[PDB]
């Protein structure tokens, strides 16, 4: 510690103990007056022409720093600027629901929150892996899915034949499809109406109209195709 | 007789639950000798003012620590020349600090 022994530094200078010397330097906010950094004076940030304080402020010089008071009718943006009107008070926002607002000199600025995209006035939810099969991205990394799908990207199909759900019973079979399901008639059944969301549309066909055997009376049945006189068969 | 130009939009690099790293570039038309940079932060949970979190910075990179977990922040940088401070840089994109366990 050479600075402790000799080579004194003035009160406005910081003594830096060195190995091959004992050098003085000024403190932050002070400017050296002599050749060596012996005695230094505070810099006057409020001097004529200096714009350390920016829009709508009044400068106050302190030893080593400075501060800026807002002009009377103005509200503060930061330590160096103020604006005329708080242009985004709460519940009145000119920005989006999922957006931010900070005051600027001469107005305001709107930016969307993390997980959203847009221009502040309108923000849309962003989904990294995206939504699929017609789903919507309602929140950040959250997809809303149509009735027939599920999964974080609406990529999994709901098995409507195994989820209970539709009891495609009676004269039809449940057949799962990507996004929905079918209710297809069993063997020996035809669809009466145009279609139906269940097995109620399927009807028995006249199962020997315009088969059987060369010599066989033909009878109808709910799913049957009967032939008798020789053959005495009982179909389904 | 003019302050320096405004720096470029700062970029967010390292994101923890208590700190954030910033990277900015000086203005292509700086116009006046820059001495240091001033970093300002913004949090909607804190208020509607920009807290000055760093001054006297000499490199174009700085790590703002002492932050709060699970909180949104924004940032901007001012150049500092012989005739005052620059206009603020474009505000950085919003980022949210990580959460604990
Ligand atoms: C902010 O953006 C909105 C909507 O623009 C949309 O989003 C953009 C990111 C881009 O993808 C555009 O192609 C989109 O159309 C602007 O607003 C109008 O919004 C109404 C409904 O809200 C819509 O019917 C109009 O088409 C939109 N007009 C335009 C030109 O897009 C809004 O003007 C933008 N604000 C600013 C300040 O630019
Ligand atoms: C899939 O979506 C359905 C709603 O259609 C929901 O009941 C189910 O819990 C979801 N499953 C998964 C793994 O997302
Ligand atoms: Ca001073
Ligand atoms: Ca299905
Ligand atoms: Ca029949």
């Amino acid at each position: 510690d050479f600075c402790s022994e000799r080579h004194n530094c003035m009160e406005n200078s910081i003594c830096r103990n060195l190995n091959d010397r004992a050098v003085c330097s000024c403190r932050d906010g002070f400017r050296a007056l002599r050749e060596d950094n012996a005695y230094c004076e505070d810099i006057d940030e409020c001097a004529e022409g200096r714009h350390y304080c920016r829009e709508n402020t009044m400068c106050v010089n302190t030893p080593g720093s400075f501060m800026c008071i807002c002009k009377t009718g103005y509200i503060r943006i930061d330590d160096y600027s103020c604006t005329e009107h708080d242009e985004c008070i709460t519940n009145q926002h000119n920005c989006d629901e999922n957006a931010l607002c900070f005051n600027t000199v001469g107005g305001h600025n709107c930016v969307c929150k993390p997980g959203y995209t847009g221009n502040g006035t309108t923000c849309k939810a962003f989904c990294k892996d995206g939504c699929r099969n017609g789903g919507a991205c309602i929140a950040a990394n959250v997809c809303a899915c149509p009735q027939g799908f599920t999964g974080p990207s609406c990529e999994t199909d709901i098995d409507e034949c195994s989820d209970g759900f539709v009891q495609c019973d009676s004269r039809a079979n449940c057949i799962n499809l990507p996004g929905w399901y079918h209710c297809e008639c069993r063997d020996g059944y035809h669809d009466n109406g145009m279609f139906s969301p269940s097995g109620e549309s399927c009807e028995d066909i006249d199962e020997c109209g315009t088969s059987c055997a060369n010599d066989t009376i033909c009878f109808n049945l709910d799913g049957g195709y009967d032939c008798r006189c020789c053959t005495g068969h009982h179909h389904h | 007789s003019s302050p320096p130009g405004a720096p470029s939009q700062p970029v967010v690099t390292e994101i923890t639950k208590n700190s954030i790293t910033l990277t900015w570039k000086p203005n292509p038309q700086t116009g006046a000798a820059v001495t240091s940079y001033v970093i300002e932060a913004f949090s909607p949970a804190a208020g509607n003012t920009w807290r000055t979190v760093a001054d006297g910075v000499q490199l174009e990179t700085h790590t703002v620590s002492g932050l709060q977990p699970n909180t949104i922040y924004l940032f901007l940088v001012r150049a500092v020349g012989a005739w005052g401070l620059s206009e603020p840089s474009p505000v950085s994109e919003p980022v949210r600090t990580q959460d604990s366990s």
